[PDB]
């Protein structure tokens, strides 16, 4: 299936506060009214320039992503996981199952079978959006958690995404996947292009509205 | 100063812009995030073997 | 090496560490620990917050950033606020007073007395009389109204009477 | 002004208007507003 | 109380010009940055 975003995938493109103004930016955005894939419950996707990624549930079936160029050994990759404990970022050379996942006893993690040469570690319904990008050896992640009053369909509205993480890795990326918690006892993928937007800033400094300046003559 | 900026030993009545003025910085300050990690240069320079 | 404690120097063991700094072609990496001097307020200073470099006078403010926002800027894109990275308090930035200087002359063919106007400057930062055109030094403020002789501005004029 | 001396064969490019180097930063400097000639010829036979 | 466009236009023109003047303090014109404290920090005087 395919679906239509309406006004989705807007993130704060810098750390700068702004009071009641209209500011114009050039960056990598998800164009308004786009053609976003639909997935149910998954396969190896491309990256090619950033990614928008939403998801919907009350349980937690979406348990992180895996990135990289080959998703195996012989080249390095990232791995972002969340068991019922908390997030586990990790950067080694792995050996990934071609269909990697984790179970739910509640024993799991048939994800990889190798953790060699680790160069970075870290340990510690609902709509959960994420924007992933990778520039100059930094892997930036923006995110937002809005509550839907549906269960698993893409809604309409405006909600800007706030920066979360910054990782000075150096890693090359060309592909990525997803991770799901099996049954033993809905998600979308947009892509980002270089656009020019007009963001409206509140008096507290939040982005409340935007204009995509390449949609139509009025814009 | 008027005679210099007007290039003349006589000046006529009026008001004349002669120079600018500005306050100079008293000192310098520096701010930066707290302290964390700072690398553990005690494992290689402090090994038992 | 058969090391033994009763060996002359130059035969006793030395431990060696060789640090080798390399610079491939990445985006960045390890660096030194930048210093951090105290933070003053209400004086023209040269500040530096994390790399934000400028000069001016810092006061405390009534803004509220967003937890991830590190400094503010206005229309025309000048920095007019900042967050300091240790208190987590936001501070207003105001340029350090400046202006022009004008001299009021009654004509050198009449006198050598002069008055001085410091344009749009408060009088504290330089008998002494505060106009809306700036701070005026060397002229007496009388209460009568004459025709304008030398225009000062915002309704005020000056003149050489009687002698002053 | 004739300034006459002897150097190592490498830092002959260190006698130039405007530069950085261990010979130029410590033992001999020329202004960036230099005006004149620089002559160098080899010597281990003297 | 419910037309002064000729007075509004001269205000607008002057403000639009003063803003364009300040917005030019952030162009390179073919330099490495727009800040003098950045050319005086990663370049030698020559
Ligand atoms: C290795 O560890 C020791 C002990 O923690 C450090 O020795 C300290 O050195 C300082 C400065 O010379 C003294 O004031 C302390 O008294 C020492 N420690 C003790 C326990 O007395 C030493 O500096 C460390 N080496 C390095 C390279 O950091
Ligand atoms: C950086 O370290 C300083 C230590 O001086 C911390 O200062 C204290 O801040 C806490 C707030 O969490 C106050 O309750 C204390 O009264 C402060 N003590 C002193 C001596 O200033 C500061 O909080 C730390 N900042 C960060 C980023 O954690
Ligand atoms: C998205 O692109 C596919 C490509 O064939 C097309 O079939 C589909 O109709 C498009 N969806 C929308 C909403 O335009
Ligand atoms: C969650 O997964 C990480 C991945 O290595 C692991 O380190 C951690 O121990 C797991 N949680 C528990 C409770 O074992
Ligand atoms: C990465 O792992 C392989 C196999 O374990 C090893 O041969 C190689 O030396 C490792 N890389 C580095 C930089 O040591
Ligand atoms: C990423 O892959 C490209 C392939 O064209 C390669 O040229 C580049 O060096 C790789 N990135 C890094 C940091 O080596
Ligand atoms: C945030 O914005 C709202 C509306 O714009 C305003 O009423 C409020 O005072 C602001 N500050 C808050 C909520 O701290
Ligand atoms: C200027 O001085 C000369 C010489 O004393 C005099 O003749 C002339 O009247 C003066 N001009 C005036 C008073 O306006
Ligand atoms: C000048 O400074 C004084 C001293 O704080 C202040 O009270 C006053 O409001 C300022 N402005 C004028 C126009 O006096
Ligand atoms: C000018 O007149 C006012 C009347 O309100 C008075 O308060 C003030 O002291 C007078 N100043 C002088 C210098 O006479």
């Amino acid at each position: 299936a395919y679906t239509n975003s309406f006004t989705r995938g807007v993130y704060y493109p810098d750390k700068v506060f702004r009071s009641s103004v209209l500011h114009s930016t050039q960056d990598l955005f998800l164009p308004f009214f786009s053609n976003v894939t639909w997935f149910h419950a998954n396969p190896v996707l491309p990256f090619n320039d950033g990614v928008y990624f939403a998801s919907t549930e009350k349980s937690n079936i979406i348990r992180g992503w895996i990135f990289g160029t080959t998703l195996d050994s012989k080249t390095q990759s990232l791995l972002i996981v969340n068991n019922a404990t908390n997030v586990v970022i990790k950067v080694c050379e792995f050996q990934f199952c071609n269909d990697p996942f984790l179970g739910v006893m509640e024993s799991e993690f048939r994800v990889y079978s190798s953790a060699n040469n680790c160069t970075f570690e870290y340990v510690s319904k609902n709509l959960r959006e994420f924007v992933f990008k990778n520039i100059d050896g930094y892997f930036k992640i923006y995110s937002k958690h809005t509550p839907i009053n549906l269960v698993r369909d893409l809604p309409q509205g405006f909600s800007a995404l706030e920066p979360l993480v910054d990782l000075p890795i150096g890693i090359n990326i060309t592909r990525f996947q997803t991770l799901l918690a099996l049954h033993r006892s809905a998600y979308y993928v947009g892509y980002l292009q270089p656009r020019t937007f007009l963001l409206k800033y509140n008096e507290n400094g939040t982005i409340t509205d935007a204009v995509d300046c390449a949609l139509d003559p009025l814009s | 100063e008027t005679k210099c900026t007007l290039k003349s030993f006589t000046v006529e009545k009026g008001i004349y812009q002669t120079s600018n003025f500005r306050v100079q910085p008293t000192e310098s300050i520096v701010r930066f995030p707290n302290i964390t990690n700072l690398c553990p240069f005690g494992e290689v320079f402090n090994a038992t073997r | 090496y058969g090391f033994q404690p009763t060996n002359g120097v130059g035969y006793q063991p030395y431990r060696v560490v060789v640090l080798s700094f390399e610079l491939l072609h990445a985006p960045a990496t390890v660096c030194g620990p930048k210093k951090s001097t105290n933070l003053v307020k209400n004086k023209c200073v040269n500040f530096n917050f994390n790399g934000l470099t400028g000069t001016g006078v810092l006061t405390e403010s009534n803004k509220k950033f967003l937890p991830f926002q590190q400094f503010g800027r206005d229309i025309a894109d000048t920095t007019d606020a900042v967050r300091d990275p240790q208190t987590l308090e936001i501070l207003d930035i105001t340029p350090c007073s400046f202006g022009g200087v004008s001299v009021i002359t009654p004509g050198t063919n009449t006198s050598n007395q002069v008055a001085v106007l410091y344009q749009d400057v408060n009088c504290t930062e330089v008998n002494v009389f505060q106009t809306r055109a700036g701070c005026l030094i060397g002229a007496e403020h009388v209460n009568n109204s004459y025709e304008c002789d030398i225009p000062i501005g915002a309704g005020i004029c000056a003149s050489y009477q009687t002698q002053s | 002004y004739a300034d006459s001396f002897v150097i190592r064969g490498d830092e002959v490019r260190q006698i130039a208007p405007g530069q950085t180097g261990k010979i130029a930063d410590y033992n001999y400097k020329l202004p960036d507003d230099f005006t004149g000639c620089v002559i160098a010829w080899n010597s281990n036979n003297l | 109380s419910s037309a002064l466009g000729k007075l509004q236009d001269v205000v607008n023109q002057n403000a639009q010009a003063l803003n364009t003047l300040v917005k030019q303090l952030s162009s390179n014109f073919g330099a490495i940055s727009s800040v003098l404290n950045d050319i005086l920090s990663r370049l030698d005087p020559p």
